[PDB]
């Protein structure tokens, strides 16, 4: 061999074509979303099947943000892009923020604490 | 008479939360609204001393229903000194230590709802 | 060979901090840790800032960061603009650190500080 | 100034005259202590209030392996030297390895779950 | 950009099982894709591995001659000892206590490694 | 007569537990004797296919209660009856169930196991 | 530390071979593959200082091709070149001399540097 | 403090806005020339009395090529800039490439072997 | 980004080192460094100690090593014992660098100086 | 491959199981040897044929400094380890300390400057 | 012969051990007062290759190829008899690599025989 | 009369050699052994005011055959006279003198120190 690379950033974790940054401790959306937004990224997207799986994978038994909003309990899922989410996996509680957990995805206010998953494009 | 819910302080015929969560006033009032309350209004000085003496966490600010919109009451009356204790631009009222404060809108700050029985 | 970091600092890499137990205006902050051969807190990467925010627990605290006014660039201490990695929150003159990232208020208003400086000798 | 210092080596936090280690992930009681031999340290031994008021704050809402353990619920308390603990914050619960939670310190089995924290001397 | 079914850690590339094999089989499998079985040359290494490896004893590079032989990786090069291996066995695997070690035709995931290079 | 645990398998009148953690199979004895159970005697192959249809994460082997000696030079159960026709070698070996088979480990081994009640 | 194999120099994290005899670019090119190595590559300013001053005075194969001489040269990777030093010559393989890099034909004879980590 | 920073890149030296890169071996004019340029930089010039001064002190007893050439011997020394010199320092010898000695400056043809140093601004 | 040493002094790396122009007394060559916001020259690594070195050419020059006696051992400036790596010649208290490497003279004696400070901000 | 290594330090050169360091400028044996020294190594060692080619190969053309002196004319020359030198490649000079030059190997008192070579054991 | 050139018959030989394109080998050669290597035989090729000592150097030789010509021409300046040039043709030069003469670019860096 | 050496500096009937090299006063004494000649004695005012205008280099220390021993708690010469006040302007303990600007100064013999070696001609 006579080069190396590497696939991310020092403490991102890379899968394919993705980056991703798993927080050492937990924050509110606000902050996580502008943490993420600083290192040129996203609160966590997931694509596919395989994404979504590495994730809830290594997340380890940390509930913990991802990119998916609502405007209120009356409106659609959207992810940071305001794309709408295609709710493939269904969304637990009534609440605005979504959060990763071990049954799947469930909601809480903004104000709530968790660990959160950055996603960006290599 | 109804009783004050699970884990708010009850003096006279009113309900307090003080929160741990902080944001802009605007937020603040949110946040008492879906808690079906509304910002601190203070009715006398026996509330303010009550409010300082359950608070604990002294060294934090908290907003109350007071803001320069001259300055006025979410119920909404015009204050009366008989003091905010600061200065007047674009300006919202807050407890900080043990006297009203003046600041800005859009600083953080935690915040006191209250409930009326 | 390493350098123990003073009594009641806390060390972190190359650098040292000092979180404050009781509050007082940004002046005052600023002063106090000029002082102690320090500068109220500066986060020159990631890894730094998720310190301050990890250890500075639910107290809302001062970092050296100022502006002139409202239409002003973010200053650190050193006069030396803000890189605006993180936009701070609010439209006032003095930032400290929250639960929500970095916000703003005035001059007089009272919080609790950090310091920071290089472990140096 | 003409020469800068570390205190402690990367990963680890420098309080005084000891280096601290706050796991990532979660692991059991053997796990942790292998992992903090394996560094020349030890499962966190607060000395003073300082170090334990260090540890409680640091270590977020997480409830923290730390050096304490004991032979049976009739057995003391002893630090990973085989030095006694000297019972100032008393253990809750009837178990053999103490962690530290929002409560103070607690007990539970040798399997369970918990984030650590790893100890040494500068 | 590591291959696809590949993890990316620094300069390593990673590639953790979906089905379990012996240790024969899995080195075998991670030398035709260019890797040899998980090698962790510092502390950050073995946490993503512990991590990563979720609920799954997954096997690395780690071999002996017999129970009085010391410990060697796929270079041939001698283990430091830093995490002692449990067991009495001659090849080993990481469990959610460390690592174990077991026979040759046991079966169990595998985790091969290695460089992200050209 | 009384009913499996709340979170247990059920099974003619035997209950079924599947641990999450491993160890020896000494130490895998310990915890079903603290569990107020034994570790796992298959009466029959309709048992067997049972747990293995029902276990779900069957790409971890578990320890059962049939252990080889040097001093009966015997497969013997924990109950504690000689075995009759494990696919492995036989040493100072334990049996585990990995895959669809009954495999002989080494005792030092960590492993999980599947501990069992009589009703 | 790891020493490099016998006849092999060690700088930093790469280990190097300079031939003791000269060759065609094809049979260089295989004999740095028949040692898991491939033609001289240089990744900083260091890497490329030792290679000219331990070249001595061999003109010596590296590396760098081109397709023709309106084609980019390009590594044995295959990654193009960042042309920090321009390569002397209008020919397709490159080669240390003193005056840099330089270029020629497939079949001319050069001695050769191999390249590989140390891994 | 707060933060530490370097004048120059890894092994050049800084003086005032200026970085300055002494070899380690000798070589002709023409690889010293490509070695500097691929750098961003130029065999050295000097503008003032005190960058000629650290030259010749920090060259040690080492004979190296200086950014000075002419077309011949009956034409003016100019710099890679093609900008004159301004025969401050009168440069012995009467050949086309320039380099510091013991003496001050002398003259050689492109071929000679000798140290070098670049220079370019910071 | 590159931050430039002041005049007269020259960066290598992460420090700024000033070579004197006349030689003096240990003690007015530490209070010239001072001034400067400086300290009598402190070698960290094997690149540092050849800079200085090279550099100082053929004049004997003071260091920042003293002593308390010949039985005491060898400190910086910082009060930090020295890791005797190259060993210093004579039995007397203060160091200065010499074409054999590091030998040792009395305070009143005149040697050229070395300062370095860190090029931090 | 899933593993770097590096053979040597940073600045020195691997041949085989040794490790040679060639200094950037020259100066006397007594501080040159105090260098080596202070590295855990010593002045050059040449045991056979190919560590001796290495030398004069990678030395280039700079009178260089190696690890053989003598305590007069009339004595034997040694090495630094005070082993006597086998004498295949004898040395110039009447003087008592070596060093490598485009002949061989010559002989100076200990105050001449000379470029050095020092060797240890990896 | 000159003070450190090689003698042989009546020619003076000088082998550089600077290298450079073919054109700037003439360049040498003219400001040398002399020309590049012409062989006259076997023997003085022979002689050459046992007196170069770093054999393992290409030498360019005052032979090259052009398409005005379609030959292989020496530079005093007779067409080539084979009496062998072992490569391929174009706008090529020779030189001597090894124990044979063969035909290179004449771009390439290579050292060079002068001769008097 | 026989001459002073090809590069030794003449007066009356004395020669003078600058020594570039530093050692202890021991081994400066060493060296003018081996040259033949002594350590410099300083006849009088005349010779010391020659010496100081023909030294060029009056940044630099020189070691004369000078020193203090407490068996006779006196300075003397190396010739060897106790010294007069006809003056050395230092500390006294286990010292030697040396030329230290435009004045005699006395430091420790231990220090690295160049010095001037004299021949008498007579
Ligand atoms: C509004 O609240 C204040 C006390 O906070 C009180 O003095 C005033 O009477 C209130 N206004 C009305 C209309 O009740
Ligand atoms: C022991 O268990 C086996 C089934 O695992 C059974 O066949 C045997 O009869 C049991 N022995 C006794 C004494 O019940
Ligand atoms: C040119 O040189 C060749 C030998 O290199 C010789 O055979 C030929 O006769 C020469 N031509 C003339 C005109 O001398
Ligand atoms: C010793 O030298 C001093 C001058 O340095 C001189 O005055 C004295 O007479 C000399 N002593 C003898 C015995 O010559």
């Amino acid at each position: 061999m006579n080069k190396t690379y590497a696939a991310c950033p020092q403490n991102w974790i890379g899968v394919e074509n993705k980056c991703f940054y798993f927080s050492e401790y937990p924050s509110n959306w606000t902050f996580a979303q502008a943490f993420c937004m600083a290192q040129e990224a996203q609160l966590a997207r997931f694509d596919n099947q395989d994404e979504l799986n590495f994730l809830m994978r290594y997340k380890a038994n940390f509930d913990s943000w991802i990119g998916l909003h609502r405007e209120s309990s009356e409106h659609p899922w959207k992810w940071t892009d305001n794309t709408e989410y295609n709710n493939t996996i269904p969304i637990r509680g009534e609440e605005r923020f979504a959060y990763l957990n071990n049954n799947g995805i469930s909601s809480t206010r903004i104000y709530s604490l968790r660990m959160w998953i950055c996603s960006k494009l290599n | 008479k109804l009783e004050c819910p699970q884990d708010w302080l009850s003096h006279r015929d009113k309900c307090f939360h003080v929160s741990q969560v902080s944001n802009t006033w605007k937020e603040g009032r949110i946040d008492c609204d879906k808690k079906g309350a509304t910002l601190l209004l203070i009715q006398d000085q026996e509330e303010l001393r009550f409010l300082l003496d359950s608070i604990k966490e002294k060294y934090n600010s908290f907003w109350i229903g007071l803001s320069y919109t001259n300055w006025k009451w979410i119920n909404g009356t015009a204050f009366n000194s008989d003091i905010t204790g600061v200065t007047e631009n674009g300006s919202c009222a807050a407890i900080s230590g043990e006297k009203v404060t003046s600041e800005g809108c859009s600083s953080d700050n935690r915040w006191i709802c209250q409930k009326e029985l």
